[PDB]
């Protein structure tokens, strides 16, 4: 299974309390860049 | 008698390692007879 | 404990004799007996079990015979090697105890 | 290819605790049970119990329990014995010898070790 | 005598045992039958070894014994496929002397158990139906 | 008239025959289900009829009928999945026919049983702990 | 207060919930356990998963609870494994801590367990030959 | 496509023995049984008996029993009549024939053999 972490303000170490699994994630674009991500997912908060 | 060196087929320098070995498929099911009757 | 008594303690023979060696038990074992030989200084070995069967290997010359509580080792034909000491022990019930020990000198 | 190997000679003081090892080799180390013997010298053999190396029960005799402890590691195949509270009447060689074992019932000791030495003495 | 339980032989161990002590063991037999050129060597026998555990299971099952070491069933021994006695059997020989000895047979013993498995089911289909 | 016992009609002999008929041959159907451009495709294929072997395994043992050919249940049969009598389904009917019939009722039948058996599960569990 | 049945909470949905009302929940986890770069991640990745539930299957077949989801046996519960009474087990905590629990007592029971059914089949065995 | 091929006809002196074949096509031959029958040169069908290709079991008419045998072998899909003890009463057709055997039970002959000509005579 793959347990995805939905909460918000996570900073991807640690104890996630809001936790769902999915048959498989967003889909993710393999986007090749160095020094600035593009075309990637936006925080849904703030700046993290 | 005489007894010269020889190979060249390298399956006897294995053969000489895997002499004492074998390979086996174990058959677990099998059938007797018994008093028991179901 | 069950006491577990040999005779003689020491005997003398000449190869080609024959030997015969008694255990004797203050209490009854059916066949749960074993004997073993040990020579000087060395670990012992096993000569029957069951008072009646030979260990694997041993020499077809050795024999015993015995239920209850008398039993007898026969040694058919003896041999130059054969001079060792001599044990007799019990199973049947615990602890288990050995003989005191029989001696073969040669003559 | 049945044997079985043991430690060194030990030379204790009266009151300490001695390990006596016994391995192994050629045979399941779990598929029979393990007697602990002693003979004293000049004397007969004296017997401490057995132990079964599969389920780690053991038992000893009436005369040495609370005494003498019998454990087994069986990832190495072997066997310890440990003797505490020496006292100058348990000088001799100690062995670990291989019961038959036939029927799940003692019929008797085929395979021995070469026999520890241990001696106690101020 | 004494004694103090069982003890553990390996995974073949009791191969060499007579049929009452090697029947004591068959679990031990039981539960080792699951588990670029090395890493294909691997993947192809796996599947392999799967299919032959699965053949057994079902071949088991399809004679209601599934689930079960030990299983007896309706079929009665036709004294044909083999004359010896219980107690030069159980008590004097192993199960690879009894493998080589009936090793003609085993067909036909597989598909009478299958058909009296079959008429089992239906038996017990029309009982529950009254 | 006079009989001399039953036949056999194949693999799939009994594909055209009723199903009281065809019932009586279910384990000749079930038997027969487990078993380098040509090599590989032999790998997959039989990875998948493991899988699907393995699967409708697992169903069956989810409903509590493993081992079993002909299984009763606990699940009352819907009417409205069918409303033939079983004097025309059983003697004037094929299996083909039935699965064509009741080709839309699958999953939900399948998942009242499953329920069922955790519910049976549960019950011998308590009855048990008694 | 009023109910109008059960509910579905998904493939894992029973995971934050205690014992009691996860062993309702047992078939949703254990149907779910079967079913050029890209392509040959598949076939290998489906042969584990399969050699992943015939070991759970064989695990469970030679302990005498083939075919259950639940299941009874006659090893008594070993106190030195766990102290807790049910109580605060089945109606105060979850699976996921249990498993943490006692992940050191595994192997052992399932050896006991093994054990426990081949004597329960030699048990059978002689009962059904009187 | 059922159909029954035997082989040819066969003439033999009296006292011999005569084996006559049978082989099926188009439907599956352990899935019916096979009845023998005859018809002497003139007369009507006379019933010898019939056998099950699957269990090998056998019927022989009460007045041929000792006399008559059959067998089949299933790798190659035939059926033979063993007659022996042959006189100049045995003359006549033999027919190897398909039973219906619908509800396991005897229904009618629809497939038959050529018919193999056996004569007997001095
Ligand atoms: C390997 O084979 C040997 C011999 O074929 C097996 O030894 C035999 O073991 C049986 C029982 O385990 C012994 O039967 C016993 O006989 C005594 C005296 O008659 C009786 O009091 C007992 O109740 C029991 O019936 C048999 O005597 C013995 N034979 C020998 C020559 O020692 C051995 O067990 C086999 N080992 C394995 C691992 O299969
Ligand atoms: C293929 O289908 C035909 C029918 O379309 C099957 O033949 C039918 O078989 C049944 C049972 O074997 C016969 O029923 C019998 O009827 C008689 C007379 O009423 C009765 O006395 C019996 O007790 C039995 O109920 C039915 O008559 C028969 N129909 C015809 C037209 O012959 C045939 O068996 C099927 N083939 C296979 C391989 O299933
Ligand atoms: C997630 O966890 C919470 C609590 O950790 C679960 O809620 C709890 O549910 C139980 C029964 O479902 C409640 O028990 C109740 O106790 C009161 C005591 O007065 C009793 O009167 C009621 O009849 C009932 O037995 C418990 O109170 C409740 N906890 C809270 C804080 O409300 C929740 O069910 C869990 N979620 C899942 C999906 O399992
Ligand atoms: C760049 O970012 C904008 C804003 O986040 C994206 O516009 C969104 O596109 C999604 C499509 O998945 C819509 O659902 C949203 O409603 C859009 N939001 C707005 C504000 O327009 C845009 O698609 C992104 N472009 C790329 C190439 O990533
Ligand atoms: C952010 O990361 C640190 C890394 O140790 C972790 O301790 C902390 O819990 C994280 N933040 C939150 C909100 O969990």
């Amino acid at each position: 299974a793959i347990l995805k972490c939905k909460d918000k303000k996570f900073n991807g170490t640690g104890p996630c309390p809001s936790v769902s699994t999915v048959q498989c994630t967003h889909g993710i674009k393999p986007v090749v860049s160095t020094q600035l991500l593009l075309n990637g997912s936006l925080a849904e908060e703030e700046v993290m | 008698e005489t007894f010269r060196p020889g190979g060249g087929d390298m399956r006897d320098n294995w053969r000489s390692e895997l002499y004492k070995y074998k390979v086996v498929k174990i058959e677990p099911l099998g059938v007797a007879p018994t008093r028991c009757k179901r | 404990d069950i006491q577990l008594t040999q005779s003689p303690s020491f005997l003398s023979a000449s190869v080609g004799d024959k030997v015969t060696i008694t255990c004797r038990a203050s209490q009854g074992v059916r066949n749960e007996l074993a004997w073993y030989q040990q020579k000087p200084g060395k670990a012992p070995n096993l000569l029957i079990y069951y008072a009646s069967t030979l260990q694997s290997g041993v020499p077809s010359r050795f024999s015993a015979t015995g239920s209850g509580t008398h039993f007898t080792l026969t040694v058919s034909s003896l041999q130059p090697e054969d001079f060792a000491t001599y044990f007799c022990q019990h199973m049947s019930s615990y602890p288990l105890t050995f003989g005191g020990g029989t001696k073969v000198e040669i003559k | 290819q049945k044997v079985l190997v043991q430690s060194g000679a030990e030379v204790k003081k009266p009151g300490a605790s001695v390990k006596v090892s016994c391995r192994a080799f050629g045979y399941t180390f779990t598929g029979n049970p393990l007697h602990w013997v002693r003979q004293a010298p000049g004397q007969g053999l004296e017997w401490l119990g057995w132990i079964n190396p599969h389920s780690g029960d053991t038992f000893t005799s009436q005369k040495f329990q609370g005494r003498v402890y019998m454990t087994r590691d069986k990832s190495i195949n072997t066997a310890f014995l440990d003797v505490t509270r020496l006292t100058s009447d348990d000088t001799g060689i100690y062995y670990c010898a291989r019961d038959k074992y036939y029927g799940n019932e003692a019929v008797g000791m085929d395979v021995w070790g070469q026999g520890t030495s241990v001696t106690v003495s101020s | 005598a004494v004694g103090i339980g069982a003890v553990f032989l390996g995974f073949l161990g009791a191969a060499g045992s007579t049929m009452g002590a090697a029947s004591m063991t068959l679990t031990v037999q039981a539960r080792n039958l699951l588990s670029t050129v090395w890493g294909i060597k691997q993947l192809q026998a796996r599947v392999l070894a799967v299919e032959r555990y699965l053949r057994d299971q079902q071949l088991l099952g399809i004679w209601g014994c599934s689930g079960k070491l030990i299983c007896c069933t309706n079929v009665p021994w036709n004294s044909s496929w083999s004359n010896r006695n219980l107690s030069e059997i159980w008590d004097n020989m192993t199960w690879l002397q009894w493998d080589k000895e009936i090793s003609n047979y085993t067909q036909i013993i597989y598909g009478l158990l299958e058909e009296s498995q079959n008429q089992q089911e239906k038996n017990e289909q029309d009982l529950l139906a009254l």
